């Protein structure tokens, strides 16, 4: 393409920071033409789950909508497959550059709306103040071990044969760095479980008779009559998570 | 800037998402205090609310309501001079500015590291193609493919590192977010 | 006595005694419906459990790909080494081995290092865990949206596969009210600022209730101290303060 | 590329990890602002006192 870079009279072609080729003067005439790499990027599917249905986007991350059945620009890329609307909603599939993307059995494009618009009717003599409550019950899941995995070096790389076992024995110590980080992580799973859960020296016992006030704790204290004498929600935990 | 296989995304919420999300947060810290984050935004006089603050920290809300434009004058003052402040001081963005400076040296030191023949006959795979026969570039292109992967590597793994720091400021950041703009904290010197 | 240890706990973030006591029976109907709530929550919403299941799956996909890098050549002849060994002379097999040390030593840092980075990741969550333990069920948390949304009664930890789960029991302000206000009452030249809550009207009398719950109560000097006169402070209405000892001495 | 095909799996375990970092740049952003359910607004007179 054309360029505005005076080049001087001795220079043939021009370099851009971090050695690339930026610009080259053209031989035969005093031009100077700048050269761009033709647009290119990686493609992403949009996809509502094959689970509710096969229909199906796709966007071209960094090209313009010139190059290949609605098609819209956005900043994130030209996304062809998508219709867009104009109200906002919820975002749902990520996109990029403030767009989220199913709806009326087609996939859709929008700018994402932050929250319903509520003002508040502020005032310096008026106060609100509740006149009832809720009690309310969030569930917060948090990671606190992993599984205590350990890899051979040597058997792992060099299969029961001695003589790849000495090429081994010649890379040094390599395999006793890869024992001894495996074995650090292990130890340490056991320590992160330790300090989540051993928080108190004595193990304390609920009483026979639930008799506490109108409150029921029977979803989360344990069941004597099952094997492993877990709670109900902790059956669900156990039960929903596959492996 | 876009180089060879090179990409950046945009990110999700854009700066004008960002700046209304304040916004939000900043009318809730106004015209309700603390009880936004709790549940619905329950209406209070600004000044009632200082005087809540005020009771929070173990002086008495008369002291408010007695100097109240003292209060508003100071605190006007003070918030008219962060501007001056942060605006004057160099190195005050450094937090920063230091890590959009990392990533675009990392992505340059990633790049820089394609002129470099790692030990073949020219740093080109295409001129090693063009002048040795097939047999014998396949050695001098798997030395530019093993250490072109080894750099590409080292720069995912110094990402990830810098990633998990990033976290880290995240998250003490969304913990401040709450503890010190959706309510009052009583921590020392963490807000 | 367990409702008296939640009564206390309201105590804790600003409500008095008093609004347990009376409505312990609604507060026992919205704890156990919560409580049940929650059962079709975790059961019926995918996802619910993905930062537990993502790590698990992250380290299947690690030694996934840690094994099928065995099935790679990285320019031997072969990807059993057997085949080499049992083929090729060892003035040839110390060559074509040599470039499959490199690479499954390779995939074993590659391994090692995204294991070591994960663990720090688990590491942290499970000091947060901890942090959580303590500062939630073990006691009660004063920080907002540390122990969930809402004002923090208490929790309740459950193990999980590699996890564990917090009930978050949290007291949230309900339907709401819109009152009149003033910062202060004055009284025949005096200023009364209340000693907790704030002053309500609805028009026509003057109230003291407690911010996070509509109680009315009437002014009086038992609730109310005073402070200066009624020149200096900015916004004030005009309420008479009944003192319980004048119907006790008239 | 095909002489690239011979190393396995390491040119989607870097553009796994990216991804990884990706995501977790929006999620940062998400967890530290979006923490309101409804987007507020400041009335149009300033006599807050
Ligand atoms: C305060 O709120 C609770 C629930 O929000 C009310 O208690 C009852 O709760 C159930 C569901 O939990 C509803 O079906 C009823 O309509 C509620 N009322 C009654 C009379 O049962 C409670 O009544 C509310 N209190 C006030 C004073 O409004
Ligand atoms: C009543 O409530 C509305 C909105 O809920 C508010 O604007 C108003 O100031 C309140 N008080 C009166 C006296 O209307
Ligand atoms: C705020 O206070 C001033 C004087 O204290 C009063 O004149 C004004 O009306 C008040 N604001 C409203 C909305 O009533
Ligand atoms: C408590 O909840 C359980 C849930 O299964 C229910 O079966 C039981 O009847 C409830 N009441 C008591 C007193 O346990
Ligand atoms: C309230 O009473 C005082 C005298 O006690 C009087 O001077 C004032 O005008 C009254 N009204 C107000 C403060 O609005
Ligand atoms: C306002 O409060 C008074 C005092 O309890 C009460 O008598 C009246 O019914 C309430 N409602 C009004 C005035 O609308």
């Amino acid at each position: 393409t054309e360029s505005n870079k005076k080049f001087l009279p001795f220079q043939q072609f021009g370099r851009d920071i971090a050695d690339t080729t930026d610009a080259v003067r053209d031989p035969q005439t005093l031009e100077i033409l700048d050269i761009t790499p033709c647009s290119f990027g990686g493609v992403s599917v949009i996809t509502p789950g094959t689970n509710t249905s096969n229909q199906v986007a796709v966007l071209y991350q960094d090209v313009n909508c010139t190059e290949v059945s609605n098609v819209f620009q956005t900043r994130a890329g030209c996304l062809i497959g998508a219709e867009h609307v104009n109200n906002s909603y919820e975002c749902d599939i990520p996109i990029g550059a403030g767009i989220c993307a199913v709806a009326s059995q087609s996939i859709i494009a929008y700018t994402m709306s932050l929250g319903a618009e509520n003002s508040v009717a502020y005032s310096n003599n008026s106060i609100a103040i509740p006149t009832n409550f809720t009690i309310s019950v969030t569930t917060e899941i948090l990671p606190v071990s992993m599984t205590k995995t350990s890899v051979d070096c040597t058997m792992y790389i060099c299969g029961d044969s001695t003589e790849c076992s000495n090429l081994l024995l010649q890379y040094g110590s390599f395999c006793t760095q890869l024992n001894r980080a495996l074995t650090g992580i292990a130890v340490e799973q056991d320590k992160n479980t330790q300090e989540v859960f051993a928080q108190v020296k004595q193990i304390y016992k609920t009483p026979p008779i639930k008799d506490f006030g109108g409150f029921n704790f029977s979803q989360i204290l344990p069941d004597p009559s099952k094997p492993s004498k877990r709670s109900p929600i902790e059956d669900l935990l156990f039960n929903k998570v596959t492996l | 800037q876009k180089f060879n296989g090179l990409t950046v995304l945009p990110p999700l919420l854009t700066d004008e998402m960002i700046a209304q999300y304040t916004s939000a947060l900043l009318a809730g810290t106004i015209t309700s205090g603390w009880t936004f984050g709790a549940g619905p935004a329950l209406q209070i006089p600004f000044p009632m609310q200082m005087a809540y603050r005020f009771n929070g920290i173990g002086v008495t809300q008369n002291v408010l309501y007695e100097n109240q434009k003292l209060i508003a004058n100071q605190f006007n003052s003070a918030i008219g001079k962060i501007q001056d402040s942060l605006s004057s001081t160099p190195s005050a963005l450094g937090k920063l500015q230091d890590v959009v400076n990392q990533n675009a040296q990392a992505l340059n030191t990633l790049v820089k590291q394609l002129s470099s023949n790692f030990g073949a006959i020219s740093s080109v795979l295409n001129d090693i193609l063009s002048r040795l026969d097939p047999p014998e570039a396949e050695v001098q292109i798997d030395r530019l493919i093993t250490g072109r992967l080894q750099s590409l590597q080292t720069y995912v793994t110094q990402q990830l590192i810098r990633a998990a720091e990033i976290r880290a400021s995240a998250n003490l950041a969304a913990t401040k977010m709450s503890e010190c703009v959706l309510g009052q904290s009583k921590r020392v010197d963490f807000c | 006595p367990f409702p008296m240890q939640m009564a206390y706990r309201f105590n804790g973030i600003g409500v008095t005694q008093n609004v347990l006591y009376e409505n312990q029976k609604l507060i026992a109907n919205q704890f156990n419906s919560a409580i049940g709530k929650i059962q079709d929550s975790l059961s019926s919403t995918p996802s619910a459990l993905g930062k537990l299941q993502d790590v698990v799956n992250q380290n299947a996909q690690a030694l996934n790909t840690l094994v099928k890098q065995l099935s790679s050549n990285f320019g031997a002849i072969s990807s059993v080494l057997n085949d080499i060994l049992s083929r090729l002379d060892p003035p040839e097999a110390e060559v074509q081995i040599d470039r499959l040390i490199t690479g499954r030593l390779q995939s074993l840092q590659t391994y090692v290092t995204q294991q070591l980075i994960r663990a720090a990741e688990i590491r942290a969550s499970a000091n947060l865990a901890a942090t959580k333990m303590s500062e939630c069920v073990l006691g009660q948390s004063k920080r907002v949206d540390f122990c969930g949304k809402g004002y923090h009664l208490m929790s309740f930890p459950q193990s999980a596969p590699h996890g564990v789960v917090f009930l978050h029991v949290t007291y949230v302000p309900a339907q709401e009210k819109n009152f009149t206000t003033a910062p202060a009452i004055c009284h025949d030249g005096k200023a009364h600022f209340p000693r907790e809550g704030v002053f309500v009207s609805n028009g026509t009398h003057w109230f003291v209730t407690q911010r996070n719950f509509y109680e009315p109560q009437i002014i009086t000097t038992d609730n109310t101290f005073v402070s200066g006169n009624c020149d200096v402070v900015i916004g004030i209405v005009n309420n008479t303060v009944y003192d319980p000892l004048q119907p006790e001495l008239d």
